[PDB]
């Protein structure tokens, strides 16, 4: 999956 | 800047955020329900606004191929389940005149194998609604205590699970 994270 | 999520609020570094592949909006793990830890475990994600979306429209969309086939594969097994002997075949006119004198849209499963057969069905609520016909008129036709009303309720039970997942 796409994802933002920090 | 833009907007994301369901809460409608601008990216925030410090918070985990997966994107629908679908709709290609943004969400905050936290407000659709999914952690970091199980992302790392789906390759596509849908949003659960998109996921209803495709829930909802599998009955929808064109049968394929495929789709055709897992129709036949389904009416065979209800073909071979023990309730499913009331409802194999038409009921015989000679057997039983006002059976239909009251029922004009009588269906079963070899009229829906024929139906299968010649693609008459084009969407998968339509190979349903003649499922469930099947079911109605039963019960419409006998009290709910007898066999063939019973027979209905199981087979019908049996159906909704066997369609479980049914489209790709
Ligand atoms: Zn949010
Ligand atoms: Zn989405």
């Amino acid at each position: 999956a796409r994802t933002k994270q920090t | 800047t833009k907007l994301y999520c369901i809460c409608k609020t601008p990216e925030d570094e410090s918070k985990f955020y997966i994107g629908c592949d679908r709709c290609q909006n943004w969400y905050h793990g936290r407000c659709v329900g999914i952690l970091q830890s199980e992302a790392e475990l789906i390759d596509e994600y849908v949003c659960p606004q998109c996921q209803s979306t495709e829930d909802a429209m599998t009955v929808l969309t064109p049968l394929t191929e495929k789709d055709y086939e897992g129709l036949k594969r389904v009416l065979r097994s209800l073909q071979a389940h023990k309730m499913a002997w009331p409802f194999l075949e038409p009921v015989d006119p000679n057997d039983a005149p006002d059976y239909y004198g009251v029922i004009k849209e009588p269906m079963d499963l070899a009229t829906m194998e024929e139906r299968v057969q010649r693609r008459y069905y084009e969407k998968l609520t339509e190979f349903v609604a003649d499922m469930t016909k099947i079911f109605d008129n039963c019960r419409y036709y006998n009290p709910s205590d007898s066999p063939f009303y019973q027979c209905a309720e199981v087979l019908e039970s049996f159906f909704v699970q066997k369609l479980k997942g049914f489209k790709a």
